[PDB]
This record gives structure tokens, C-alpha cells and sequence, in this order.
């Protein structure tokens, strides 16, 4: 009914809302009328920044509790512009603090509604977090927000996490220890309940930006990719992951689906990284003959443990034994196999075939070790794996 | 920073304040020295 | 119960006295403060009912 004079009511009523809400009054003067007034007028970004602004304290306020989350579930709702405003938005969301659970409650349904009001939100929440996180202003709702927004979306919020965690590594600064914590502890409230396929995945994912393709630690930006891998394997086990881990050794037949699937999961994300090492490593940077097999012995977890736990410690020294066996017991994949010898045949691969075919005798041994009924753990249809073994020994017709 | 967020909250500094209303109120000091006076002593005290 | 779960895992986390005053749990008391405060001795004998 105001199309024409859209400009005209907008610089209107942002006239005394600056008015009102700049005139210095005591928190209990605050009206319920000009919180509800606010709410109408949401579908303005600079409304909702200014709502956001003061937020904190109208939400601390008892006497306003209800009408202050009207104006932040319609702030989430009108939040779908993704403007610059719109970020900063994000920004005072997440630098308020709720002590109430009912106002917590309250906060992550609000929270869900502005993901769900623009897409990338999802993403700038998740880096903005995560900055707070690596930041000293820890938010107690950092960690929830974060599983919420898995919740919402159990897919590219992982994604836009793995990205983040490349541009951290990326940064100059090592971030090693501070990324193995954040992850550890982030995995712990959020129960375990996200995608690590699906995490690996978008780390695995090759970054185009000149600030990837102009890193000068390439390097040490592949070994602190695969460290973390690495990481994120020792936490794909639970605590019911460690129990069926701990009946299987003891030949009980309770809960094996849960480890199965694990270790499903895992030889997925293997393969994955196995990929990635045959075609983007090289790609991304021509990494030393004995960084390239230092780093294919830790995807393959046949590495020393030592290794492992020389930067932070972690796991702890009981743990580590258990975990190292749980992730090396896994079972093995026809592309897995045949990416390796194609990786070992390679001579621009810095891999000798010698040393691929052991890492595939051991791998098989490996995979055999898990000798189980119910679970297809040696399946392979090609033959010609057969050949690119009987051509590993060839020399250079005489063989080895 | 206290005395500037203190003169940002409603806080009087003694000089303008109303000298006969100054009963009710209750007194501020800073490091010992006289700021000024407020009139609710509560919501402030559980705020700062 | 939940934050000593952190502390406990000290050297790993980076977790700080001083994070513990910024979580808010603990302060700091002057006597002057002291002196108009009550104070429960034992939290697991007094506070309790």
C-alpha cells in the first residue's frame, strides 16, 4: 500500500526510532509498545541492527522477556538479505549471552529460523563462531549454536567448518594444537552427531582462492590437513564405539552394527583421502618422497604411533593403544587398492612400486585381520589388480 | 571507564543536582572521593 | 559438574584460571566487600538443605 513512498516511510520511522532508542533511559523505562513497534519494523536491516544493538540487556530484562523475543525471532525471520548489515547482525546474535534455558531454548529456534532465512547464513554463523571460539570472548553458546546449526544441517555445515579449518591452517600461524581442541571439545557436546565422511570431505575439497593457491607453506598446510584427519579418525569412536570394539575383541556378537558402519565410514574416508593424495596433492604442491609415504602411512594408520601424539599429547596414553587398533582393523575397497598400485606404478608419484606393493601386502593383511561373516571386508571385481601387482615387480622381461 | 559508564547510567553529578533532594538518594563514591548520588541504589548495584 | 570436566583435562585445552573467572563461577573479595557478605563454609554440608 506504500510502494511509492517505501524510501520516504522507511527514513520516516528510522527517524524516531534513532530518537527513541537514543534518548538515555533507564532499562525498566523501556516499552513494550516500542519493543512490538521494533518487531513491525524488522523488515529493515538497520531496524534489526539497532534491535541487536541492545538486545542482550532487553532480553535480561524480565519485565520485556516476551516482547524482546518477538523482536528477535522476527530480527531471524527478516534476516535473509545477507547483507553487510545482516553480518553484523550475526555478529551482536552471537556476542549476546543468555543465562536462562527457557531463553536458550528460545535463542536456538531463533537461531534455526535465521539459517533458514538465508542460505549463506549458515556459513557466516559457523565462521563467526568458530573466530569467537578461537578468540578470548568465548561465548557459553558457541557450542550449541554449533549444534544447532549441524542440526539444521548435518551436510554443508560441516562443510563450511572444513572450509574454515583450511583457512585456519592456511593462516601463518601454527593452529595445529588450538584445531585438535576445538574439534575435540566441539565433537563432545555435540554427542558425536555429525557427518565425519562428510567433514573429510569438504577438507578434502581443493580451495581455488589466490590466498590457497599463493600459500607458501603448501606443505605444511598438506601435513597439517592429513594431522587433522588423522584427529578426526581417533573421534569417530564414541564411547558405544569403544564398547563394541572392546565385545568384538571379546568375540561377543553385541551392538556390531555400530562398529561396522565406523569402520565403513572410515574406509570411506581412507579412499577419499587416497584420492586426494593421487590427484590434488600434486596438484596443490610436490611434496618430498618421504613426506608423500609419511603421509600415506598415517591415512593407512601403519605410521608410528608416536608421531600421532607428538604435538599435543592427545589421546592420552591409555587411549592411545585402543584407538590405534580399532582404526587400523578396518576393511578395504577395490578403489583403495587400485588407486595404490596405480600411485606405486607412477613414476612422477614420488612412490616406489616396492614400497606400494608392501603397503598393499600390509593393507590386505590388514584387512583379512577383520575376518567377519556379516561384513564384506575383501570384495574386489576387477582382475586387472592382478596385473598392476604382477607389473609392480617388473623391472626395468625380467621382474624382481 | 567506571566514571564514564557511571555518567553514561543515570547518575548525577553533584554540582547539578538539586541540593534538598538529596536525602532519598542514595551517595556514590569512587576511591573514597564524592562522585555524585543516585536515586535507586538497586538495579545498578546487581548490574555492575 | 561441567566445568571442572574441562579443567580436569588441563594442558590440552588451554583451560585457565583466568577462563574460569571470566565463565563467572569464582571472584575475587576484598575485605572491605567481606565485610557485608555472608559466606557459606562447606558447600556440600551448609548450602545443602
Amino acid at each position: 500500500r506504500y510502494e511509492e513512498l517505501a524510501e520516504s516511510v522507511e527514513e520516516y520511522v528510522l527517524d524516531m526510532l534513532r530518537d527513541q532508542l537514543n534518548r538515555r533511559q533507564p532499562i525498566d523505562n523501556v516499552s513494550r509498545n516500542l519493543l512490538r513497534l521494533l518487531t513491525s519494523t524488522c523488515g529493515y536491516k538497520e531496524v534489526r541492527l539497532l534491535a541487536v544493538q541492545k538486545l542482550e540487556m532487553w532480553l535480561q530484562n524480565p519485565k520485556l522477556t516476551r516482547p524482546a523475543q518477538d523482536l528477535l525471532m522476527s530480527v531471524c525471520m527478516n534476516c535473509n538479505t545477507h547483507g553487510s548489515e545482516d553480518m553484523d547482525v550475526i555478529s551482536h546474535l552471537i556476542k549476546i549471552r543468555l543465562k536462562p534455558k527457557v531463553l536458550l531454548n528460545h535463542f536456538m529456534l531463533c537461531i534455526r529460523e535465521l539459517l533458514s532465512a538465508h542460505k549463506d547464513n549458515l556459513g557466516t554463523t559457523i565462521k563467526l563462531v568458530i573466530f569467537n571460539e578461537l578468540s578470548s570472548a568465548r561465548n557459553p553458546n558457541n557450542m550449541q549454536v554449533l549444534y544447532t546449526a549441524l542440526q539444521h544441517s548435518s551436510e554443508l555445515a560441516p562443510k563450511f567448518l572444513a572450509m574454515v579449518f583450511q583457512d585456519l591452517l592456511t593462516n601463518k600461524d601454527d593452529y595445529l594444537r588450538a584445531s585438535r581442541a576445538l574439534l575435540r571439545e566441539i565433537i563432545k557436546q555435540t554427542k558425536h552427531e555429525i557427518n565425519f565422511q562428510a567433514f573429510c570431505l569438504g577438507l578434502m575439497q581443493e580451495r581455488k582462492e589466490p590466498q590457497y593457491l599463493e600459500m607458501e607453506f603448501k606443505e605444511r598446510f598438506v601435513v597439517h590437513i592429513t594431522d587433522v584427519l588423522a584427529v578426526s579418525m581417533m573421534l569417530g569412536i564414541t564411547a558405544q564405539v569403544k564398547e563394541a570394539g572392546i565385545a568384538w575383541d571379546k568375540g561377543e556378537k553385541r551392538n556390531l552394527e555400530v562398529l561396522r558402519s565406523f569402520q565403513n565410514q572410515i574406509a570411506a574416508i581412507q579412499r577419499d583421502a587416497v584420492w586426494w593424495l593421487h590427484t590434488v596433492v600434486p596438484s596443490i604442491s610436490k611434496l618430498a618422497p618421504k613426506d608423500y609415504v609419511h603421509c600415506l602411512h598415517k591415512v593407512l594408520f601403519t605410521e608410528q604411533p608416536e608421531t600421532y601424539y607428538k604435538w599435543d599429547n592427545w589421546p592420552p596414553e591409555s587411549d592411545r593403544n585402543f584407538f590405534l587398533r580399532l582404526c587400523s582393523e578396518v576393511p578395504i575397497l577395490e578403489d583403495t587398492l587400485m588407486r595404490i598400485l596405480v600411485i606405486g606404478l607412477s613414476r612422477e608419484l614420488p612412490l616406489g612400486p616396492a614400497d606400494a606393493m608392501e603397503l598393499a601386502d600390509h593393507l590386505v593383511k590388514r584387512a583379512a585381520a577383520v575376518q567377519a561373516d556379516d561384513v564384506e571386508v575383501l570384495k574386489v571385481g576387477r582382475t586387472q589388480l592382478i596385473d598392476a601387482v604382477l607389473n609392480l615387480c617388473t623391472y626395468h622381461n625380467l621382474a624382481i | 571507564p567506571i566514571l564514564e559508564f557511571l555518567e553514561e547510567w543515570s547518575m548525577e553529578n553533584l554540582e547539578e543536582i538539586s541540593p534538598a533532594a538529596i536525602a532519598d538518594a542514595t551517595k556514590i563514591f569512587v576511591n573514597g572521593c564524592w562522585v555524585g548520588i543516585h536515586k535507586d541504589p538497586e538495579q545498578l548495584m546487581n548490574t555492575l | 559438574k561441567r566445568h571442572i570436566d574441562q579443567l580436569k583435562e588441563r594442558e590440552y585445552n588451554n583451560y585457565s584460571w583466568q577462563d574460569l573467572v571470566a565463565s563467572g563461577v569464582v571472584e575475587y573479595i576484598d575485605t572491605l566487600e567481606e565485610e557485608t557478605v555472608m559466606l557459606a563454609m562447606t558447600p556440600d554440608d551448609l548450602q545443602e538443605k
